[PDB]
């Protein structure tokens, strides 16, 4: 059945949008470990047609670590696994703040080329999500922040 | 300790109605009863990474009126370190080992906030960070309204000029919207309209605001007429001349003004207020400037002193 | 098998640990609609541990294999079709490396400009030296790699 | 009177081991027990003919911490007199009729020495004269070593970076060579090697020094790792990138460092020390900068006050 | 003689449709068969009171391609000396005794028109006067559209970017409005909309135009996509970043573009056209710049040579 | 066509010995019999992004001596405006639609090479790219040696001065190393030695070279004494003064010089050649500069004219 076999224990992030799995591995430094990791990209899915999938053994994510996925993989399923059984399923929910991973689109923001981590207050609108920079205090569409 | 002791003063967004009232009460008190030795033996850094003579003179005078010593710089580019390679982070890490408080003005938004992350236990006061915040200007503006009007609630406030790029009008509107029953009149060319994000903020709090083509539309009702600079250098010279007429104030415009009405302007004024206004009892822009001393003293005293003796 | 066999495509085996993700990034291997399966930190009999990259319906040209040499010089590029390994190759040091490197010379024209980086490669005194096409400066590969 | 009362402070070459110890003892004392009125009624000239914001802020803060008043200038070229025709001799002849001490930084070697010849009974403190001396930087460096290490003798001191053009490393090496049993490790590209005249000085005193290609060669044994700036603008951009790797410090390099080891840097640091070092207990460059206040206060107190009350 | 012989070329509003067609016909002919000695023994002044390397190189190359000699200057060199003591009138009164034609660019609107009043018999060609006119840019734009589309009537023209402050798009719109059946699509942020005096002009002539917030709205219908540069000045950094995605073109935006559609841009295109567009068959901004040579040759030939070039 | 027809001239390392001999043969011919109309109707761009009066005057004179027209600019004029918004790629993409060849000088290494990638059919001649290449200087140097020595093989060549940072001596050494039997003598302070990558190159080819601390060591054996300027920047004032006497030539140093020996210097020679050398028969630096005209004419003719000049 399975190209990427079941694991005894750790975390499986399922239901990741195509072209987003690699993004997650990169942005969240997921491969910076010695633990065994198995990945499937462009896998078929019933519920989404085509998906990415990341398994990380002997590793678990907190609730906000899962929530930090919300912006890139809102319908992801994070499965906790021990002794071969899914002992927990959770789903990302918009966090109150997003640190480190975003870049402020204000070219005059002090955040650029200074030894600080980016930080954004999160608030859902209606047809997007607004991101307000901790430093320059400007608020942007998530669609603007996420792009170039 | 008072609620502002050892706090950073970075943004009007971080200050509550209670905070603003405390600063203003303290400013009235120091105005009435100066304490020239309050900050004796304190050394304060006056760090103008972006030069601003008037704000700097004002801030340094406030330091001296409380007896503090002052070290600092003002930077065109002419300054050693100075415009080049060292991070602001490192500059603050160093200076915060020297002094008891850092007052700083910088061309980049967020610069004062970044400074707080490296200043350890040394308080940072933002004297202007790019197009973001200038909280002491807002505090002196608020102090002036409160002193002349007797209150910060249920006011009719007109704002006139470049409402789009005026960081001081955005901050003042945000601050007044922490109080109840205020009503705003915005008078600006369409190219320089008060931004939608401010309007949405007002709408959410159920605060009334409306647009008007001229000052005479609302002169009868206004308590505070807050005039801003309109920098020609971001309008077409032809465009500016085409639109200036409705954002320029002369003594004759004040004929049906209320007895309490004050005209404010953060300065410099160039074209926006004719000199014949100066002698009217409504002119209050130089008094406003004067009040910067008391608002800035109040902030320094509260931040650097646990319990205000008075 | 944790990452099962494929019918047709390329299997890059024997990648050093902590080099598999780097390869995915540098060479944009995941910018495709084809099914990719990956193992990182897998046990290896000959290496202790390794990384592993499988790209279905996809084959690498010879110079594409050779671009791996600076990062995974002992890698094994296997071509697969109908579940059978039809070819094995090991990267050889290429004579030029384009696109992925960054010239260490801060005054090189390459930085501010719409051009791909390019370096000529010379394994010489048993060091690998990389010469920038633009500024014509030559650097140790260790200096070019850090930047 | 103390041995430094009314003395000029121009060169580390003029200061004895006893002199250095006195300054350092006095700095520890003022650090522990400040004397904010010690120099009350003294006026000190802060004369930066060559601009240096960090040194100037440091020096002026020290003046204010002792209660002195400060007059001065900082000169790009923008300053009346100011870059042109009047001799330095005349400038000093005038200023020394105004003030109680002159702190001066100048782009020409020997400028502070020349000043002493025209300042009459007014003490001159050299805050940097071209590529020659910067004695207060050395004193703050020494104070920092002494405070963290408990001594200035029998130390293992590594110096890393531009050892050829660093006036601060030459002076520090000269000063430490006034003490006994110190051993030096010099880590620098061949183009920026510690000069032969310094090496000959060490050889004559039987002081051990050796060259090393990397910091890891000596990390296990080092007490003080003194990192210097390497100004790209005197290496080829290609040359710099070719050689920087062995003169750049990261937290990972500190794995086998002794518990007492401190990393120093006169600042600004740009590339030479990664920010991950900052949080290690070995990072001491901002503390070092902080110590400039106490070393500079000690110097001013000793020079301007006969008998240190303590 | 030909209709433009010895005429001044100051404003697109002074050139009729027939004049425009004549310049373009002459440009096509000189492109097909050069006349390298047509203006032999002519001396032309290239007077760039305001510097513009690209416009100046283009104009001077055109002079040389016709065999004329060139004298001139580029300015903004009274950087801190100040503005003229001497009037532009006097400068032109003198230069017009030297040369056979004057090509001039100047920071003030109307400068070329004033020049014609002092140049006597000598023709003045306007290479740009402030935010007023830039007729040869419009001529090369028109020539490029005519060449790639085969006509200047019944076209669907999109203009994108700073439509408010672009003298080049105002002129091109006025020029295309001299022809019949053209349809306009204006894509601009609200702050930078095509001015009303332009829309009124189109309305008087019964010419259809519409506003759009995005290029994709119109891509499938456009024959010409005329992009302009959004000046960072004209905006706040944060504002610019919020709007940018609208006025920026990348190759993927062209998927539904008509096979004949050409993308133009008067240059520099720094941000608004991604380099991936360059290799598409639609990219025509460098060819456009190339056509500046033939448009400017044509104008020089017609103004200075009595008989039509054939 | 001739081997250099329509070729880019970017680097000495791309020119074979045959190419070098061809340029020099062509230079000799044009010196003997000028061809003032060879490039009639050609337009050449003289693009000095980095200013260089002497190189630019030389190159433009060469263009005119062949009858070509010239358009161009000299820069470092974005003095405080800033670096380009527009890419060098775009500048070249535009200019290459204007002219028949581009001669360019630029402060960044690789700039001319990048230009070739955007210039299409238009040849690019490198007049200097940072510390990388300066091929026409090497060509004029070679032509001068060939003319005065009668050959480019079996020569004894001394190079003196800043051998470390002189792009001109690196290139001349690489060029002479394409010929046979040449012997090198490198006279330089330790801080400014000929780089190892050069010595390795000579070692691969079995070419003899030796280091000397003084010109007299080698004077009696040299055919060419190639002097370079020691940049005061590259050193400290005191260091420069300690070393100067080694790399400085005066007439008395030439007493044992061979009758055929010529002294060359790419200029300016400010310090290193005393004016008393000028009237000796060995002084050949002005004749050398003169030969720049013929070397640059030769290159322009070969690149732009299909057939060999005969
Ligand atoms: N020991 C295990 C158990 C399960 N999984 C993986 O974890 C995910 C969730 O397991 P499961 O709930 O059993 O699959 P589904 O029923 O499809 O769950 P969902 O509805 O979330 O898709 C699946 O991708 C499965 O392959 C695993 O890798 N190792
Ligand atoms: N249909 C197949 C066949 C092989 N492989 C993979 O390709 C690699 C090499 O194949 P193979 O020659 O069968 O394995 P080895 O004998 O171990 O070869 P080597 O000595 O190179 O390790 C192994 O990772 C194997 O799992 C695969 O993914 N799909
Ligand atoms: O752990 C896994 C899960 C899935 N897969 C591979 O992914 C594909 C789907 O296998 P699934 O098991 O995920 O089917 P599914 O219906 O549960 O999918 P969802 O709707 O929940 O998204 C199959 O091709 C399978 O081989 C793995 O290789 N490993
Ligand atoms: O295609 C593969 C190959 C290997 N693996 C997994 O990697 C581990 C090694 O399996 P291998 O099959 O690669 O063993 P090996 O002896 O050939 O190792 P090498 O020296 O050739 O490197 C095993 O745990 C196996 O499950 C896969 O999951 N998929
Ligand atoms: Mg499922
Ligand atoms: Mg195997
Ligand atoms: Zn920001
Ligand atoms: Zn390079």
């Amino acid at each position: 059945k399975l190209q990427v076999e079941a694991i005894k224990r750790g975390t499986v992030i399922d239901h990741i949008p195509a072209q987003i799995g690699f993004k997650l591995l990169s942005l969240f430094k997921l491969t910076e470990t010695d633990q065994r990791i198995t990945i499937g990209l462009n896998l078929p899915s019933g519920e989404m047609g085509r998906k990415d999938l990341i398994k990380i053994e002997n590793t678990f994510l907190s609730e906000d670590q899962v929530d930090q996925l919300a912006l890139y993989a809102p319908q992801a399923t994070v499965n906790r696994i021990d002794n071969y059984e899914v002992v927990g399923k959770s789903r990302p929910s918009l966090p109150e703040r997003i640190d480190n991973v975003l870049v402020c689109p204000n070219s005059n923001c002090i955040s650029h080329a200074e030894p600080v981590s980016s930080s954004f207050a999160v608030r859902k609108r209606a047809n997007d999500i607004a991101l307000k920079c901790k430093y320059c205090e400007k608020e942007f569409s998530h669609n603007v922040v996420l792009a170039n | 300790a008072n609620p502002l002791y050892q706090k950073h003063i970075i943004s009007i967004n971080d200050l509550s109605r209670d905070d603003l009232n405390l600063v203003l009460a303290t400013a009235a008190k120091l105005k009435a009863n100066p304490q020239p030795e309050l900050l004796k033996h304190k050394v304060i850094a006056s760090c103008f990474f972006e030069a601003s003579t008037r704000t700097r003179l004002s801030f340094e005078t406030s330091m001296h009126r409380l007896g503090a010593s002052v070290v600092g710089f003002s930077d065109s580019a002419n300054t050693s370190l100075g415009k080049k390679g060292e991070t602001l982070a490192d500059t603050i890490s160093v200076i915060s080992t020297y002094v008891d408080a850092i007052v700083m003005r910088h061309p980049q938004e967020g610069a004062a906030r970044l400074a707080t992350e490296f200043s350890g236990n040394v308080p940072v006061l933002n004297a202007g960070d790019g197009s973001n915040q200038h909280p002491t200007q807002t505090l002196l503006d608020l102090f002036t309204i409160q002193e002349t009007q007797g209150r910060l609630d249920n006011l009719h406030v007109a704002m006139v000029g470049d409402l789009k790029y005026g960081r001081t009008v955005h901050s003042l509107t945000q601050a007044l919207a922490k109080f109840d029953g205020n009503r705003f009149y915005f008078i600006a060319p369409d190219a320089l309209a008060m931004p939608q994000y401010i309007l949405d903020m007002l709408d959410e709090k159920g605060i009334a605001w409306s647009l008007h083509s001229s000052i005479e539309e609302v002169m009868a009702e206004v308590d505070i007429l807050y005039m801003t600079r309109v920098q020609k250098e971001r309008l077409d010279p032809s465009e500016y001349a085409n639109v200036k007429a409705q954002f320029v104030l002369r003594a004759s415009d004040l004929h049906n003004a209320k007895a309490n009405m004050k005209v404010l302007h953060p300065l410099p004024r160039v074209d926006e207020i004719a000199t014949d206004v100066d002698k009217t009892p409504h002119a209050w822009y130089f008094q406003q400037a004067g009040n910067g001393i008391f608002a800035r003293q109040a902030l320094l005293a509260l931040v650097l002193n646990r319990d205000l003796v008075l």
